[PDB]
């Protein structure tokens, strides 16, 4: 029906600039228009931008008023957004989302591109836990890797992706050095500490780094 | 411009519960307000347009209502897929405000955490880093009080507590209390006691060890 | 046409159109029926009134409080016979292009305002009074064209309805207002967007001329956003006007048998030159009031203080003064290098009370901060633009420049704008208003003792608020450079922007003695037509070549408006050559062209009064040099008869010869965009005598 195929939202720098290209296919942007939505990860919602390709009426929020330039090739019904002066707090999923002919109806969405206004990209220093006899409180224990000092959160599976159930992979703690940090615990028996030494399958997303790290007493 | 306050900001309610969600308008607002779902990790949705009218594909278990100025969405009944972060909209040539977030959690028996503790690895000590991972795992709900008693002295600020979301296993949570120090504070403070005071475990379980 | 030809393909429809003229506009159109029969209140021209109204709490008051779109119009335009148009045109700036539908929605909120207001009886009575007085006192017309115009009325209207055509409101029609409200609907809209930059973008094409445009409609979300948002916030209707003129039964001329403005009252603060109407017997009374202050020449900072103060000040009460502007009863506030000026014009009914409100508000005036800052920046950019102006305009700036006792320069004006703060002048206003002067001039179908009470009332209010204490008579002192009377002086100031070069040679004769008046006028015009013969027509150096007199400070003068990029001494020699040309040519002019030309100067001088305004302007010239010689007409004419061909030669060789001891010769060069010399302007006013001053009146 109403296809919101976003693209162009990629890599930028603090103070940087981009140009969007959302293939808003399946409908008319000569009809009821799409708009643009801020949502930084862990943050709420803010309206970004608005093209009226039938009439040329651009609209922006007050901090970003004027310093953008929006356009849409409405013969193709293809939306654009020349993004400019992109500062580092604007690392946010920008939704090419269609507002239909309702009084408040924004029903169709893109998946949104995380236009990332980041600073670092760093492969991880993955370290395991230290399962000692003090950690074995009875037969109930656990094991994990601390994926430490890396820039996106990692995707960690266990034992070539085998151990997945009970794996409580934590949200990454973006520390003060621009670097994330998460744990990934999984409830194992105390006898399995050393018997089946599960290896965390860490995959850092920007640097494409795979660090298979063993957890062992 | 005119702001919008999505009350409540979060909630816990099981499958089949009638839930009233009120986006609180700052001024006199006409019928210019939507209602949104966002499943986490997903692109969002529109729940209710025109503050009362249901959109196609959204089930009839969601009944919005124009409620004065502080307009109210009334979910008639919850589902296992309804556990999602919700929002709304305020549609004008004014700068469009939205929901301030409302994620539906479940009500459940107050599950006890797997109160564990974990040292950093010896490679991480050779990196000059102490991350004493006091593990809490599979607890409902998130409301607890995890305290570090460093050399039997109550310390704060050196604690890092990342919390996993509503679990796929049992809709519980896990907490990795990370006592973030240095090896110069690891071998200094040999006593590392993790006092855990959950809402259900109001008795303070203090998971301790010795090096 | 029994049908509307706007046949449903064009309602709620955009048309982005490329013009030919470099113009930017937007039309909104409504086919409304032939309600030429419905002339009782004439709802279309009533909307030309109401939609044309820009008053207190208005739509345009808000959008110029928002600053986007400057002006607009909306009113009844005739379309075809059976229906008519309703064309809603607006000004366009570049910034409104992103705000278009919002402005449309502003329009709609004002529509919903007057829809929620519904009908207004006071507008009917007020505008009925307006129509009755306007058609009552419509003055005259050019005959030719007027006849065909009312003949165009003569089809639509019988032989007693071609003057009384739309010029009387009979009966108030709230339901015809409701009918055109049913016409005035968002569903009923043609949209004609005008922008030149859409060339190569527009495709749908006009038949005859071949220009291209587009359909490109508005989606229904914005349509319904127009529909559902029929709410009322900041916008408010105006109220009834405080004044209507009703005194038109004219008051006969009493015992005062003088035909002139007479000084009937003079106190330490007031000085009332006063006249009654004997010529045309018109119920308007026009007023003239100067606001002298010593604070005039204080600083370039105080210049902009006074200047921008009057500027924003006249702008501020204009928000109050739209009912008066709508009344057509006008006024003036204007600065002087001596101070300020006030005019009040229009009918003699309620000018005192309205004027008292004006005086009270300008006395008791509140100050906005940021609005002022926008005004400050605007005149800043204006002065930035002022360096790029014409060398003839800057030559008239030389006329105000080198001809005084002291002035300030625009560079002095340039740095001092940095020095501007708002509490500075805000505290300087009571510094200002504790001591300044108002001389009174009253003229109209007006009585004496009532006018005394009005002026006394106004100055009493003035002393009531800020306690304006009088001056000394030497505290009314006046600003001119003494010459060596034979030496010729000049400087050049190269232009920045315009490539043309400016030049002029000046000659002060004297004061406006009857001698020097006819000397200057006759000598200037007697060289004017041979200049039109040869220098302008024959030589064709540049188009801006003109010769004229100077009349300022009660002091005569001689100018040559010449702007053209020439070598300086070369054009000097040409002007010198024309001096030689008139030297021989006047001696060549026999008695015939002499008599015809002095008759030309006579009929120049001889013209009957036409309004109070033209005579009052000449009166104001009589005021500013304090001379009041209201009968120098016949006197200077009889003096003109005394000039002979030898008598003007006496005027030549004493003053105008190349070795004349009264050679009042001086020039100022202006170069392109790229004797002795003048060292400094400090040297220009360093070593000098000055002049005797003119006996006042």
């Amino acid at each position: 029906e109403v296809q919101l195929v976003e693209s162009g939202g990629g890599l930028v720098q603090p103070g940087g600039s981009l140009r969007l290209s959302c293939a808003a296919s399946g409908f008319n942007i000569s009809s009821s228009s799409i708009h643009w939505v801020r949502q930084a990860p862990g943050k709420g919602l803010e309206w970004v931008a608005s093209i009226y390709s039938y009439s040329g009426s651009t609209y922006y929020a007050d901090s970003v008023k004027g310093r953008f330039t929006i356009s849409a090739d409405t013969s193709k019904n293809t939306a654009y957004l020349q993004m400019n002066s992109l500062r580092a707090e604007d690392t946010a999923v920008y939704y090419c989302a269609r507002h239909y002919s309702a009084v408040a109806g924004l029903d169709y969405w893109g998946q949104g591109t995380l236009v990332t206004v980041f600073n670092q990209i760093k492969p991880p220093s993955v370290f395991p836990l230290a399962p000692s006899s003090k950690s074995t409180s009875g037969g109930t224990a656990a094991l994990g890797c601390l994926v430490k000092d890396y820039f996106e959160p990692v995707t960690v599976s266990w034992n070539s992706g085998a151990l997945t159930s009970g794996v409580h992979t934590f949200p990454a703690v973006l520390q003060s050095s621009g670097l994330y940090s998460l744990s990934s615990v999984v409830t194992v028996p105390s006898s399995s500490l050393g018997t089946q030494t599960y290896i965390c399958n860490v995959n850092h997303k920007p640097s494409n780094t795979k660090v298979d790290k063993k957890v062992e007493p | 411009d005119i702001q919008m306050t999505q009350s409540p900001s979060s909630l816990s309610a099981s499958v089949g519960d009638r839930v009233t969600i009120t986006c609180r308008a700052s001024q006199s607002v006409s019928s210019a307000v939507a209602w949104y779902q966002q499943k986490p990790g997903k692109a969002p949705k529109l729940l209710i347009y025109s503050a009362s009218s249901l959109y196609s594909g959204v089930p009839s278990r969601f009944s919005g209502s124009r409620s004065g100025t502080d307009y109210t969405l009334t979910i008639s009944s919850l589902q296992p897929e309804d556990f999602a972060t919700y929002y709304c909209q305020q549609s004008y040539f004014n700068p469009i405000t939205f929901g301030q977030g409302t994620k539906v959690e479940i009500k459940r028996t107050v599950a006890a955490p797997s109160v564990f503790i974990f040292p950093p690895s010896d490679e991480q000590l050779k990196s000059g880093t102490a991350s004493v991972v006091c593990l809490l795992n599979n607890f409902y709900p998130r409301e607890a009080k995890v305290q570090w008693k460093v050399d039997n002295a109550l310390q704060s600020g050196n604690s890092q507590e990342s919390v996993t979301e509503q679990d796929s296993k049992d809709s519980t949570y896990s907490l990795s209390s990370t006592l973030t120090l240095s090896k110069a504070d690891y071998e200094k403070h040999k006593v590392y006691a993790c006092e855990v005071t959950h809402q259900g475990l109001s008795s303070p379980v203090t998971k301790s060890f010795n090096r | 046409f029994p049908e509307h030809p706007f046949q449903e393909e064009h309602l709620k429809q955009l048309y982005k159109i490329v013009p030919i003229k470099d113009i930017r506009n937007l039309y909104v159109t409504f086919p409304i029926p032939d309600l030429q029969k419905y002339y009782k209140s004439n709802p279309g021209h009533y909307l030309g009134h109401l939609i044309g109204h820009e008053g207190p709490g208005s739509l345009l008051s808000e959008l110029k409080s928002k600053g986007w779109v400057n002006t607009l119009v909306g009113g009844q335009k005739e379309g075809a016979r059976g229906f008519m148009f309703f064309i809603i045109n607006v000004d366009l700036t570049e910034e409104g292009l992103l705000h278009v539908e919002d402005i449309i929605l502003h329009m709609f909120q004002y529509i919903q305002k007057l829809r929620a207001e519904g009908p207004q009886e006071w507008v009917f009575q007020e505008l009925k009074d307006l129509n009755a007085v306007a058609f009552r006192f419509k003055d005259k017309e050019r005959p030719r064209g007027y006849t065909s115009k009312i003949a165009g009325i003569l089809h639509y209207y019988p032989l007693e309805e071609v003057l009384t055509a739309e010029y009387l409101l009979e009966e108030f029609r709230p339901d015809l207002i409701e009918m055109v409200l049913d016409k005035l609907r968002p569903e009923n809209v043609r949209v004609a967007i005008v922008s030149k930059s859409f060339e190569g973008k527009t495709d749908r094409t006009e038949e005859w001329y071949g220009t291209q445009y587009k359909q490109e409609a508005i989606p229904d979300e914005v349509i319904k956003k127009w529909q559902n948002a029929d709410l009322n916030g900041k916008f408010k209707l105006p109220t009834k006007n405080e004044f209507i003129p009703t005194n038109f039964e004219i008051l006969p001329l009493e015992k005062e048998a003088t035909p002139y403005p007479a000084l009937i009252k003079d106190t330490a603060m007031s000085k009332l030159w006063f006249k009654q109407d004997d010529k045309f017997f018109l119920p308007k009374a026009n007023l003239n009031f100067e606001f002298f202050s010593p604070f005039a020449y204080v600083d370039p900072l105080h210049s902009n203080m006074a200047y921008l103060y009057l500027e924003l000040l006249k702008d501020s009460l204009n928000e109050y003064a739209y009912a008066a502007e709508l009344a057509g009863l006008s006024y003036d506030l204007q600065n002087t290098i001596y101070g300020m000026y006030l005019s009040v014009k229009g009918y003699n009914d309620k000018q005192p009370i309205l004027l008292k409100k004006i005086i009270e508000k300008m006395a008791t005036f509140e100050i906005d901060e940021k609005r002022f800052e926008i005004i400050k920046e605007a005149y800043m950019r204006s002065l930035n633009n002022f360096r790029a102006e014409q060398p003839h305009q800057h030559a008239m700036y030389y006329l105000r420049l080198l001809m005084t006792e002291v002035a300030w320069t625009k560079d002095e004006l340039k740095e001092a704008l940095d020095d501007v703060t708002l509490p500075r002048l805000k505290a300087f206003i009571p510094q200002l208003l504790s001591r300044l002067h108002i001389e009174a001039l009253l003229h109209g179908n007006i009585t004496k003792q009532a006018a005394l009470g009005i002026m006394q009332m106004v100055e009493d209010t003035l002393i009531e608020h800020a306690h304006t204490k009088p001056l000394l008579p030497s505290q009314l002192v006046r600003y001119e450079v003494q010459l060596p009377d034979r030496g010729w002086f000049v400087y050049q100031q190269r232009n920045e922007v315009h490539n043309n070069s400016g030049i002029e040679i000046y000659y002060q004769t004297d004061m406006q003695s009857t001698s020097e008046n006819m000397f200057l006028e006759l000598f200037a015009q007697i060289i004017s037509e041979p200049a039109f013969n040869t220098l302008r027509t024959k030589e064709q150096l540049g188009y801006i070549v003109f010769s004229g007199p100077r009349r300022a400070n009660g002091i005569q003068g001689l100018r040559f408006i010449i702007q053209s990029e020439k070598p300086p001494h070369y054009l000097e020699s040409r002007v010198e050559a024309f001096l030689i040309t008139m030297e021989k040519s006047i001696e060549d002019m026999t008695e015939e062209a002499f008599q015809k030309h002095i008759q030309a100067l006579a009929i120049r001088r001889l013209d009957k009064p036409k309004k109070l305004s033209a005579e009052s302007a000449k009166y104001w010239g009589e005021i500013i040099s304090q001379q009041y010689n209201f009968d120098r007409d016949n006197t200077e004419v009889a003096y003109l008869k005394t000039l002979t061909k030898e008598d003007i030669i006496k005027f030549y060789k004493e003053m105008l010869a190349v070795d004349a001891p009264r050679r009042h010769k001086v020039s100022v060069h202006v170069l392109a965009r790229e004797p002795e010399v003048i060292q400094n302007m400090t040297e220009f006013k360093r070593g000098l005598p000055l002049f005797p001053l003119v006996k006042p009146h």
